[PDB]
């Protein structure tokens, strides 16, 4: 459907760049074919961003501290380096938790070493040890400490692994060094890899010799769900209504004891493939734990995922799954009956990094909405392999898109709604186009599960059908 | 479960019985949570004076700081010039954080680019990154000037900005005549205001250092205004309005008000307004230069006095009655324009509001934090209203600034119980407001958590927060407010008196228990 | 007992144990108070729908009205003219109440005189009182004009204003050339806005009725602006600023902004600014006349169309987005002058704030009350924001206004759950907020008691009050705000969204109970 | 001092008026001579106001509804007539009370008949009866109704007495008709008189045949204390600490049962002579109850009053009085030690309607402050007889002062502080002179008793030594 026209637009947008930038960016733009299975033949991903083209990507510190390690509530995470990092990453991601902040819970706080010139010149290992002692003194109820390195830690010759070992042996405390310097990798994904490596190396094997935890055949661990707006909770109740026992969830509202007890479960339900497939494969290799991906965005994907998960178990779990589906059918049917007529036929362009862009399409299709263009800030070729069969014929695909490219694509295609990060929200609100911020979910939610689908539909309706969008043109002009 | 007619978001959806049962089972089964009595004991301990003594002995750990790093201020200074792109040499995560942080504060688009230095640059430097980034940015976003700051990466690896930009120009990546100012903004020295100062000094040096031969002081009959790190649009508006009412020729250098307040009318404007290159080139011809925030514009002051030969006045911030009066009198003396009657009437109206609200403002105790100049101006205004500042915190302040604030406090009987803290973070402030409880806090959004902790100790121990400063993330459109001059004093006075009255109404709303003082007229 | 270091006022010193014991002893001994169970039962009954059905069957009793009497509006109108003394013909207690009530709202001196009619006047009328009062006031306070209104006393006894003034003039008590316009303002008809309309119509008639021969429509190239009963000086200021920005010649009739905002500079100014007698005399020569609040300016509209022969446009109050646009377009059409770029940018910025706050403002339910024009403008703006007004009350409203508001509601899907009430009081509104709970109320200070009652039913039933309207007694300097134009819409939007966010922060401040949703960024 | 200067100043201020107004207002201004105990030979009061001179006086309705009857918490007071009267007087006076508003207490509520044209033309008695029925329907826990007449009620010949009698007999309810029309009298004083007469006629004698109340020889009734900011409460504790039992409290926080029980007390302690001397004399004549005036403004006056009151009883009450004085001595001594050095030598001018211009002098002298001028709105010659002995020689006295007169007097004397009502506050704040509202205490207090003295001293200090008063002159003039 107008595949040549999408290809033409790509060329006209590429015309502006210099030759090297154009040649690099041409490989990150594609027209989707549902029949193509290998995405490497059409789109390139996981590459360095071109200098000075205003990318959306973050750093490895954001992928490790801000995504994987931050949601762990009972541990204290130290931003090792200058003050800016933890300050800009403090409480910006809505990873929800239950606890007494400052006493047993520390997600929303900013622990930092705050280097000055002298720490840069003479190193900061002694200062890190003194900081660890001060943390122990002032925060006795913590259950572990993580040391998230920033750029100078890698640049200067700090060795925080030995300090972590010595202090942990001295204090009988789990101290996990994470070399997540922002200049490593090209995006947040290598931060995910480094964080998972740290998890396997320092935390995961504490209770390997311990067999005091009673286990049941119905033990699963939720992996890769960070409880954004409560999302993980909305999933967990469903799994507990199906007759399953959720030992751990990674890592929203997560505790270190849950991570240590994870190797005792019978199944690993991985929600975010991109950030936790590493630890999932490690557990499959070392403990024999099978892991499977699932989707809880929209009633259709939720029902399919529940049925598959129950198929991994015996007949009683399957019967409970059928009971849960029958119980929740009228609610999402009412949601559909109320909101589909006001969203049918609308077109959406989504830019998000890693899992979300192909992973929320089913919920839009449940509302009768068509995604015409989907993009990933830092995904890999396997994510696009899933995306191509997830998306429709002649749709736009785009990896690590620049601001100019995305603005031109939006001007040409003219969608009714854009789902993207805040750095795009106000740009496209001033363009007269409804915008929904997927990462914080416009500070609403949750959207996972049956209870989340209602909120999702309500929010899409309230933003798309907003009376403000008809008032940007002055009556005299 | 969800009712289609009344759908609940996370609050109060997770207050349902099934969700509470789920959370209780989760906590009891797998979290290994500490007992509630131990948690309560530890919290009560952390609200004590012994915990405060332990907290103030910290030397290596910083908990909940109230400052940022230099390139943020550099970017904000750079955004104040006409059709100019902020270019940050280093790693892209820094730019992502800067953009998101300013987007959450101003709720407006913020444009900034990086050259995306990686592990390869850690051993070869960033010459090629600089060349390609400059060429790509100029070709793509068509800016007239590129103002270049640094991340801590390039600062540690010792990248030479001048050599990089020169080699980019001589090899044809960018035109030779094309304006590319630079400034080293290392994150482990100073704070964001220091980055603003460095960026402005770099731009001024780029435009004026090599063309001082034909410059004559005072030949353009204007006064240069350097605002500094300022996240209130109303301050730029009010400074221009006050200078225009006096009929005073002026030049506001680094004016970002238009680019951060663009209208929503169906198009996206990446650039809007800002100081022109002609204004910067003609600045040395002004009568003098006024620094609105001297305590973090020291390098700018040194360059202005050494090179432009302007006798920069020793003025405080124009916050509050006396210092606004002093600023106006200095401007009148420099320009020769008499103070108009409209400003006199505005000052009289502010005095009238002070007389009206003095009974409710008298004796109130405030904890407070922010940037040095804003903190000292706010303390001055609080002393002018008869209020008592108790805990004065400035994480990025220095000893000279502390001495000046102490001298200001000694000049008023309402500063007898005040203490100034420098280098302390918000955990120190939490201890201070637990052990010596003030009536209110004045600060940015990060103080909200502190308020929460107080409410956990008890309603009678709760310290309400007043959102004045940067950043404000949990309220809408407060960046449009004003804190400078008579108008800013009026706004802050209204906010203070109405917060006090709202707290009084909350305390007195109890039927047949405290509602005897729930007066209709206050 | 009082500690000299920390002295307690009524709250919370009456919360001490000895005072509590005293009050309990008094109640149990001599007050013969009803048992607490009976009181709770009666209150719970008053929260019910059956009580609402009984409450709306009222025909003779009024509890807690939301309107005043005519001479108050007459005084407000009269203060809008230069060096004009308000003169209320009747009893002095009325003048004392008017002065105190305006003093508590505006927090400024408010001048008015009475002729102090007594039982002797109640028998023989008030000729002598009028003569002596006119002479005394002119000799003592030296006004340029004296505007005469009436209390219900003189209205019941049928005192003839025209005859009394004429007899006073021909007997030499005041010069024949001294302007003494008059208006009958019966308090048992209409409300304060009706008094404003009557006073303005009287003044306009006095200055223009007998000099229409030499008047040519449009010969002074100006537009007359009549604001009506207005208690926000910001509204006058924003109208004048918008007209000056457009370069429109205008004459603001009855402009009291200066006399209600005099500076505190060491002297008392009884008169300040105001509409001149020359402006009123030249008013028939304007191109046209604009009434900002047509729903209480009907008599003046009849006079202006019938005598000045001005084709008064059919415009609503310039509140919100679309009605401000219509007002600006009508002004541009009448004056033949284009709309400048500054106003377009301001409108775009208002639209930008709307798009920024739409997610938090969507679907919220509001009860609201006030004067007709203000109520309908607020309802229109709320519909423009995507909000849902549910209980719309206007005590001083009529049936045609009700149809107009119903027509406005029917044009929007967001007004489907809205009912319009005229002639109902705040006790009806209390019943409505208890039986069909909205998210917020919007009204004057009298709504605070309503909030109290809802808080007594429970925290989950409390309806917060937002103070927009007249009068506001329990907050300081809110009379400086603006409701008209893009500026007023911006202020209203900011207040609404931040009230919503403040309530959300209050509901999620409990640690480990609801603080999971205590988000830093909103 | 300078009596001759004061008289010459009075003449120059007098010059502006016309001949008739000049002759009348000349009799109302005077120079105090403490030796002169007959005020009639020196000053005239309680006369009609001259038209057009902007007087401060109120009306009879304010004297009855807003002062005497309004504080009665368990009764409902209907403002009979048009709407403005009760709206301007609603909750404007801080007559504090304990109760559940809208259920058993109705002080801050506005009940009115809200006449239209038809009620004026055809009368409003039927509307009054229907209103009484509706009041009984929606407010069942009310214990009595008062009907406060406004000007049209007296001007249209409505018969509220017959309606009140019929409805009271029908409903077994106490309905008190009050003919407090604003045109009656010259000020609030006749409102006081009418209110006391109606209390005598319809309320006071209901329990004459009732003897079930147990009485003690220590029974006192506080008369003429309206609990402004809790004033009466701060009084009652002291009386209860002295060993007395306070049956009733007229009328702040007062109840109708307390008024009915009042004829059973042994002593009537009158604070406000001006508003309650009528009922005090009536009760002395009818029940033989003695009454005495007291003053609880400032430590000296309250100590004198407590000793004089205890002198009326046996020796145990005297011993308890001395114990109370000894207990409270250090507190007010500390208050004096803290605040008198800040207020020593300051001069004050006062203008309040009755009684208070003279009772607040003692506390000002207790803080070492001099009252150089005082006056009343609606006092009688007896009030001035009491006043002249308590003021200094050659101090200014003035009755029903006009705005112009008081402004000129303040300009010439130049006092350090002015204590008056809300209609002078902003006038004299704009002139650069500190102002204290002496009707509502600037929304603070109470000022009665030892506890009130501390608040009074703190308020006077905070207003008089406010830094804002040193900033009205801009530095460039
Ligand atoms: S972890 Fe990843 S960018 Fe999988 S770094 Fe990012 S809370 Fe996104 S699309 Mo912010 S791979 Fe999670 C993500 Fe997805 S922070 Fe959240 S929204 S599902
Ligand atoms: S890519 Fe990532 S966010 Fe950037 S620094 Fe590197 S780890 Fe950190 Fe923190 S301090 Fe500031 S923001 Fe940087 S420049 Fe020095
Ligand atoms: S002296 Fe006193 S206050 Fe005056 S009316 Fe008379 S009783 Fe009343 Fe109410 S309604 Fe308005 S204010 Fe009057 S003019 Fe008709
Ligand atoms: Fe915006
Ligand atoms: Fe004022």
């Amino acid at each position: 459907m107008s595949r040549e026209e999408v290809e033409s637009l790509i060329q006209e947008v590429l015309e502006v760049y210099p030759e090297k930038a154009r040649k690099d960016r041409n490989k990150h733009l594609a027209v989707n074919d549902p029949a193509v299975t290998q995405s490497k033949k059409c789109i390139i991903s996981n590459k360095k961003s071109q200098p000075g083209l205003m990318t959306i990507r973050g750093c490895a510190y954001a992928g490790s501290k801000g995504v994987v390690w931050g949601p762990i509530k009972d541990m204290i995470h130290i931003s090792h380096g200058p003050v800016g990092c933890g300050q800009y990453s403090r409480a910006g991601r809505r990873n929800y938790y239950i606890g007494t902040t400052g006493v047993n819970a520390f997600v929303t706080m900013n622990f930092t070493s705050d280097f000055q010139e002298k720490d840069i010149v003479f190193g900061g290992d002694k200062k890190l040890a003194k900081l660890i002692d001060e943390v122990e003194t002032l925060f006795p109820l913590n259950k572990g400490i993580s040391v998230q390195s920033e750029c100078p830690i890698g640049l200067i010759g700090d060795d925080i692994e030995s300090v972590s070992k010595v202090k942990g042996a001295e204090l009988s405390k789990t101290i996990v060094p994470v070399r997540c310097e922002g200049f490593r990798g090209v995006s947040q994904s290598l931060g995910h890899h480094i964080a998972n490596d740290a998890v396997r190396d320092w935390v995961l094997g504490k209770r390997d010799e311990d067999t005091t935890f009673a286990s049941t055949p119905y033990d699963v661990a939720i992996i890769g769900d960070y409880n954004i707006g409560g999302d993980a909770w909305s999933s967990r109740i469903l799994l507990e209504e199906m007759g399953l026992r959720c030992v751990a969830q990674w890592s929203g509202d997560g505790s270190i004891s849950e991570i240590e007890l994870t190797p005792k479960v019978k199944l690993n339900l991985v929600h975010c493939y991109r950030s936790m497939n590493y630890i999932s494969r490690h557990m499959e290799e070392k403990y024999g734990i099978p892991w499977m991906e699932y989707n809880f965005f929209g009633p259709t994907k939720t029902i399919e995922s529940l049925r598959a998960i129950a198929a991994k178990f015996d007949e009683s779990i399957q019967k409970k799954c059928e009971e849960v589906i029958a119980k929740y059918k009228p609610e999402w049917e009412a949601v559909v009956a109320k909101y589909r007529p006001r969203l049918e036929g609308k077109r959406v362009m989504l830019y998000i990094g890693g899992l979300r862009p192909r992973h929320v399409i089913g919920a839009y299709e449940d509302l009768g909405m068509e995604v015409v263009g989907t993009g990933y800030e830092f995904a890999h070729n396997d994510d696009y392999d899933r995306t191509m069969k997830e998306m429709g014929d002649s749709t736009l695909l785009y990896d690590d898109v620049t601001g100019y490219e995305f603005e031109e694509f939006v001007k040409r295609i003219k969608p009714d709604l854009i789902g993207s990060g805040i750095k795009e929200k106000f740009i496209f609100q001033k363009m007269g186009i409804p915008f929904r911020e997927m990462h914080s979910w416009d500070y609403s939610g949750p959207y996972h599960g049956f209870d989340g689908f209602a909120i999702f539909a309500r929010d899409m309706d309230m933003t798309l059908n907003n009376p403000c969008w008809k008032k940007l043109q002055a009556p005299w002009e | 479960s969800q009712q289609v007619d009344k759908i609940k978001a996370s609050y109060p959806l997770f207050l349902d019985q099934d969700y509470k049962d789920m959370l209780a089972k989760k906590r009891d089964g797998f979290e290994e949570k500490y007992p509630q009595d131990k948690i309560d004991e530890v919290f009560q301990w952390t609200t004590t004076k012994e915990y405060q003594e332990l907290n103030f002995q910290r030397e290596a750990l910083t908990v909940n700081p109230a400052k940022a790093c230099q390139p943020l201020g550099a970017v904000l200074c750079a955004l104040g010039f006409e059709k100019t792109m902020p270019y940050v040499h280093g790693s892209q995560g820094c730019v992502a954080y800067f953009r998101s942080y300013f987007n959450r504060h101003f709720r407006e688009p913020v444009s900034c680019v990086s050259d995306s230095m990686t592990e390869d640059a850690a051993v070869f430097g960033g010459q090629q990154n600089m060349k390609d980034g400059l060429q790509n940015c100029k070709a793509t976003y068509k800016p007239d000037m590129i103002a270049v700051s640094t991340t801590c990466m390039a600062e540690v690896i010792g990248d030479d900005l001048n050599a990089f930009i020169n080699n980019s120009k001589k090899e044809g990546f960018i035109p030779d005549e094309f304006p590319v100012p630079f400034a080293h903004t290392p994150s482990f020295v100073g704070s964001h205001v220091t980055g603003w100062d460095n960026m402005f000094e770099g731009i001024a040096r780029y435009f004026t250092l090599k063309s001082m031969d034909d410059k004559v002081v005072g030949s353009n009959k204007k006064i240069n205004i350097v605002p500094g790190f300022e996240t209130y649009l109303g301050n730029f508006r009010v400074i221009k309005r006050m200078l225009s009412e006096m009929g005073v020729g002026y030049s506001l250098l680094s004016d970002p008000e238009e680019v951060l307040d663009t209208p929503a009318d169906g198009q996206f404007r990446m650039y809007a307004g800002g100081t022109t290159q002609e204004e910067m080139k003609d600045a040395p011809n002004a009568l003098n230069t006024v620094l609105l925030q001297p305590w973090h514009l020291e390098k700018t002051k040194k360059f202005v006095e050494g090179t432009w030969k302007h006798e920069v006045p020793k003025l405080n911030i124009p916050m509050g009655l006396d210092w606004t009066d002093e600023f106006l009198m200095k401007v009148s003396e420099i320009s020769g324009q008499p103070i108009p009657a409209s400003l006199t009437k505005e000052r009289g109206r502010l005095v009238d509001m002070m007389t009206d609200s003095h009974t409710w403002l008298h004796g109130k105790r405030f904890a407070l934090w922010g940037d040095p100049d804003f903190v000292m101006g706010l303390v001055k205004f609080l002393l002018e209203l008869g209020c008592e500042p108790v805990h004065i915190l400035c994480h990025n302040g220095n000893k000279r600034w502390k001495k000046a604030v102490d001298a200001i406090l000694a000049a008023s009987p309402y500063g007898k119980n005040a203490t100034v803290y420098i280098g302390k973070d918000l955990w120190h402030l939490r201890s201070l407001v637990f052990t010596d409880k003030p009536d209110f806090m004045i600060g940015n959004s990060y103080g909200k958590f502190i308020q929460r902790d107080t409410l956990h100790k008890g309603k009678e121990f709760e310290v309400p927060l007043i959102r004045i400063g940067f950043p404000i993330f949990d309220r809408h459109h407060l960046h449009r407010s004003t804190t400078l001059g008579y108008e800013g004093a009026m706004q802050i006075l209204t906010t203070l008196v109405n917060s006090i009255l709202e707290r009084l109404d909350e305390e007195t709303r109890g039927m047949q228990a405290t509602d005897y003082n729930h007066d209709l007229v206050r």
